[PDB]
RNA sequence: ACCUGUUGUGGUGGAUGUCUUGGCCCAGGUUCUGAGGAAGGACACAGCAGCCUUGCGAUACGUUCGGUGAUACGCAGAUCU
RNA sequence: AGAGUGAUCGAAGGAUGCAAAGAACUCCGCGAAGAGGGUUAAAAGUCCCUGAAGCCGCAACAGGAUCGGUGGUGUGCAGUGCUGUAU
RNA sequence: GAGCAGAUCUUGGUUGUAGUAGCGAGUACUCCACCUGGAGAGGAGUGGCACCCCGCUGUGUGCGGUUGAGGACUGGAGUGGA
RNA sequence: CGGUCUCCUCGACUAGACGUCGCUUGUCCACGGACGAAAUGCAGCUAAGGGAAGUCGGCAAACUGGCCGUGCACCUUUGGAAG
């Protein structure tokens, strides 16, 4: 008794596609689209010229070739998805929420397996001439 | 086992056919027809059936 | 006795065909024949083309408890529909002897349309299925009478 | 059925086994109006039936 | 009048480590079967398709749970060869040994 | 479309009504089996017959003879006025 | 018949028609059927006198959230009969 | 032997449940060909066409049996032979 | 998917009539098909760090595993224990 199943009681059914809002998530860079700067994800230790789309690309997206957002963490849905950034609401007054953030250096190497290159070249100057680029 | 796996073995044959009264109840081993009785002279029947002298009757 | 439960206007410009103790399973060819209602003749043999084709679906209104969700069935405003397979060629059977009926009597088939299809639970044929625990149970095949009218065209 | 008959008469003529004949594909008809088994000699001498060479277990290894 | 239904001859590469990728090891070749039908009825617009006994083999070649990565084939859009009937398209696919997919694209016979 | 209902109709079903070469009951008569082989049980026997028969026994759904007097019959087939 | 090794147990099962006149022939189909067309007083169609209830299909019509029920009550509205009916 | 609503009543016929639960041990099938009333699949698919012919369009991973080509199982305490 | 008497019984690995695979013989028959195939289930496996804290209870699973050489304690009925 009561002698009704309540609907505070866990069962089975439909897990995710549901609509959350995930609050309180710097920005931590805004890049240009990479047809116009090429340099988009060079930071100030960086030698070479590269932009955020990995080696391989990104895992079943491709390139990005837009202006960009690195959200910090991770953000609902998979990739591909639309996700509406809104101003935040609960607004705290943190140093963690009022900070200035400075990117050093985006990782953008293979994600497609371990990616020990950040750059083609890298890989190029570690493994130099193989018998394919010897044939090319 | 008791049931199915027991009515495995149950070849063989307690009685066979009476040569008195053609019915598979003359007992083998002790050679006696149970409807009949045949190796004595008179024939097997009792008052308490009157179906099994139905059965019989000339 | 050849008594359909259809009064038509003018015989003279109808098509009948029946089938008796036909050894398919009679719910299915219900919901056949409910869809196969109204449709022309052009009309029900394309749909019966297609429902083996599985391009398109049956859909089980009434006799449907169980039957699985199909895209299939929003031609019908439901969304429990199958395909009866050995009902729709059965029907398909009887259609082909009303068309030939049809064109017996001087009628063009493609003008007409289904008017009374119709099926009903013919004697039931037992068998025996054996369950656990030494126990016996039918199986009962449930055949159908079948009965179509074809009706000429009225413009 | 179609060939069982020829199969196991085969078989028998042949000494081998019905899963050793071979019937021939391009001359089922003629085979199977072989009906008795003078005439499956018939056939087995005029090549539509043939014992296959038993399989290999070779012992080079 | 289309081309859809005029005879034709492709040489083409299906990749059937696509199909039978997951697959349960024991229905791998039938299911590579299956694919090597669907397949040819997407490309040659047939419904009648006919493999060929060496293609069977050469599919077969592995047993099951072992299909080859990828078959060249030969898909030939043919006449029905002799009918009383109408028209009828159907297409044999047979096998084409290559030991070297390298370069094969689809090439078409008789151009 | 589904459901509920009311009619009409069609199925499934075999209740009803009517009957009956059957039973049950009462009265009368007889009781008449067998080693000369009984009662029962087998296996046989028919042009087409499996069952049944208070049919029959290698003379095997029947043999002699009497009474009757033109059929028998589900098909045929020669005997019969 | 059937069941049990056996001693034993032991059912269900009647009705075409006056007469087989037992459904010729036609169309369709592989065929059964079916549609015609017939026999017959009638299909009474070898399931055969009749064919109830329960249950089911179909068509027509009337409604369809609520134990706000079945049923009762008093009207109403539609459909449907019945009885009487002055000059 | 004279009235049924009941007796876990007797016999018979049924209904919902319900086209539901299921039909999951013994590793496994596939291709071509022939056998078909049909089985590479249509009910008069559709436009000319006035049935022939020429076009277009649809076809369910597809019944059964048997040769042959493959893939596998039994693996001699056998799925063999008495 | 139970039970039911006897006989014959090949090759390789191996101690082998274990177990695994193959020639001969026989068979592909067990209702199937799609969809990578939800949840749950019955089965097979894995799992970091810890290691019975789980539980009535190390239940269940895991560890070990054949052979060769060296070697082996308490206790003992002198045989064993003992692989
Ligand atoms: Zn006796």
């Amino acid at each position: 008794h009561p002698a009704r199943v309540g609907y505070t009681v866990p069962r089975a059914g439909q897990n995710g596609f549901h609509h959350r809002v995930e609050a309180n998530k710097k920005i931590y860079k805004i890049g240009k689209s990479a047809l116009v700067d090429k340099a988009n994800a060079r930071c100030e230790t960086d030698l070479t010229d590269k932009t955020i789309t990995p080696l391989g690309g990104f895992v079943r997206y491709g390139i990005v070739r837009e202006d960009y957002l690195l959200i910090k963490g991770s953000v609902p849905g998979p990739i591909k998805r639309v996700m509406t950034i809104r101003k935040a609401l609960r607004i705290k007054t943190n140093k963690a929420f009022t900070e200035e953030v400075q990117v050093k250096f985006i990782d953008t190497s293979s994600k497609f397996g371990h990616g020990k290159f950040q750059t083609r070249e890298e890989k190029r100057k570690f493994m130099g001439p193989t018998k394919k680029s010897a044939l090319r | 086992t008791k049931g199915t796996t027991s009515f495995g073995k149950r070849n063989g044959r307690t009685h066979k056919l009476c040569k008195r009264c053609g019915k598979r109840s003359w007992a083998v081993q002790k050679k006696r027809c149970a409807a009949c009785g045949y190796p004595n002279p008179k024939m097997r029947s009792f008052n308490w059936s009157e179906k099994a002298k139905r059965r019989n009757t000339m | 006795k050849a008594k359909y439960s259809y009064t038509p206007k003018a015989e003279a410009k109808c098509a009948k065909a029946r089938g008796t103790d036909l050894r398919v399973h009679f719910k299915n060819t219900r919901e056949t024949v409910k869809t196969l209602h109204g449709m022309t003749v052009k009309k029900a043999f394309a749909y019966l083309r297609d429902v083996l084709a599985r391009k398109r679906c049956i859909p089980f209104r009434r006799y449907g408890t169980g039957c699985g969700r199909t895209p299939q069935a929003k031609e019908f405003k439901h969304t429990r529909g199958r395909w009866p397979v050995k009902s729709v060629e059965y029907v398909q059977n009887l259609l082909k002897n009303a068309v030939a009926n049809a064109n017996t009597k001087g009628l063009d088939p493609n003008a007409m349309f289904i008017s009374h299809i119709q099926a009903n639970r013919a004697q039931q044929q037992r068998r025996r299925t054996y369950r656990a625990h030494g126990r016996i149970n039918p199986y009962m095949s449930n055949p159908c009478h079948l009965e179509v009218v074809l009706v000429t065209k009225e413009e | 059925a179609g060939l069982k008959l020829q199969g196991r008469l085969a078989a028998a003529l042949l000494k081998c086994g019905r899963n050793r004949v071979w019937l021939d594909p391009n001359e089922t008809s003629d085979i199977a109006m072989a009906n008795s088994r003078a005439n499956v000699r018939k056939l087995i001498k005029d090549g539509f039936i043939i014992r296959k060479p038993v399989a290999v277990q070779s012992r080079a290894r | 009048k289309k081309a859809k239904n005029q005879p034709l001859s492709l040489e083409t590469t299906i990749n059937l480590h696509r199909v039978v990728f997951g697959c349960t090891f024991k229905r791998r070749a039938r299911k590579a079967i299956k694919a090597i039908r669907g397949f040819v009825r997407r490309v040659m617009k047939t419904h009648d398709v006919r493999i060929d006994p060496k293609l069977n083999k050469f599919v077969w070649s592995g047993g099951v749970k072992g299909v080859p990565f990828r078959a060249r084939l030969r898909l030939d859009r043919k006449r029905s060869e002799d009918e009383d009937s109408k028209k009828k398209l159907y297409t044999v696919v047979s096998w084409v040994p290559v030991h070297d997919f390298k370069n094969l694209t689809h090439k078409k016979i008789e151009e």
